[PDB]
């Protein structure tokens, strides 16, 4: 599970911001992972946690 | 056609405001969470 | 540079110290002696 | 002159007791530690720390309500199920206070406009989890009673890290309730 899910959220992100936001490029994907920063190392370091 | 029509009506009200709902209300799951607490 | 970060990262250092010192009870040496292997044999009379 | 002593059963210092205990500990000293990085504050490791019980509450619930009983596979199956939960919990929390903070105010209305884009992650997140973990609940009662040990402790306690966690206690009122209200 867990790996899919990791890569599940930035994937669908830009679809997400597409959908939203209306700008279709690369710009669209940055600006995903400014809200996923935390949402990623953290996470992570929490996860090892247990 | 309209499968993403399902859970759009979902989303508001029946989630959207629904949460509305009870961040209105808060004090009944000061205890429901206790009840699951300590119920597990 | 905030501090909320850095104040974790002592407690990181904190705890793995900690644990560390839990190699309780600790021996005052050192080995420094050169490997001594010894044989013995009695032959009574 | 008759003196017991204990063997091979006994142990020796092993088990889930005297595991467990310390094993939870440092599982707790560090899932509050590092939900401080880009977090920083008392609040945030409580917006997610005490989600856990949401997985947990079905995973009991699917163990008593089958014949099942707390092994390794239930004890890492309950392991898988509360960060993996707290990676939907801690993912809307981020939602949350970046659209406080580093955007611009939300302590009601912007908690919902938080969670009003991202339910498609928090759902088929779960969809995609449950379904497979669904060939190892049953699907063989011959090949393994290993993959029904292990499967049935996740799902059961993902159903309702699910539900329970997609709107009801602790969620939201981990930004709400747990952060205000007195500080």
């Amino acid at each position: 599970g867990l790996l899919v899910d990791d890569a599940i959220v930035v994937v669908e992100n830009v679809e997400r911001v597409m959908a939203e936001e209306g700008l279709p490029p690369k710009e669209a994907t940055r600006k995903s992972m400014g809200q996923i920063q935390g949402a990623l190392v953290g996470i992570a370091m929490v996860l090892s946690a247990v | 056609f309209g499968w993403f029509n399902r859970m759009f009506e979902k989303s508001t009200h029946h989630y959207t405001d629904s949460v509305g709902g009870i961040l209105r209300s808060t004090g009944r799951y000061l205890v429901l969470y206790l009840i699951i607490v300590v119920g597990m | 540079d905030r501090p909320i970060f850095a104040w974790v990262i002592a407690i990181i250092i904190m705890l793995a110290g900690g644990l560390a010192i839990l190699k309780l009870p600790v021996a005052q040496y050192p080995t420094i002696a050169p490997p001594a292997v010894t044989i013995s044999a009695s032959y009574p009379g | 002159g008759v003196g017991y002593d204990w063997t091979g059963m006994s142990y020796q210092e092993r088990l889930s007791g005297n595991q467990a205990p310390s094993l939870y500990a440092i599982s707790l000293i560090v899932v509050f530690l590092c939900l401080a990085a880009l977090y920083e504050s008392w609040s945030i490791p409580f917006s997610v720390m005490l989600v856990v019980p949401l997985g947990v509450i079905g995973a009991l619930l699917a163990a008593t309500f089958r014949g099942l009983t707390n092994d390794v596979y239930f004890q890492v199956g309950l392991l898988t199920t509360i960060g993996l939960s707290a990676a939907n919990a801690i993912l809307i929390v981020e939602f949350a206070k970046d659209l406080m903070d580093k955007e611009g105010k939300g302590l009601i209305e912007a908690t919902l406009d938080a969670v009003r884009m991202r339910l498609r992650p928090i759902l088929m997140t779960s969809l995609a989890f449950i379904l497979g973990v669904m060939p190892l609940v049953i699907s063989t009662g011959a090949g393994s009673g290993a993959q029904n040990a292990v499967g049935t402790g996740v799902m059961g306690g993902m159903v309702t890290a699910t539900v329970l966690a997609i709107f009801f206690v602790p969620v939201f009122f981990v930004v709400v309730r747990r952060r205000f209200s007195r500080k």
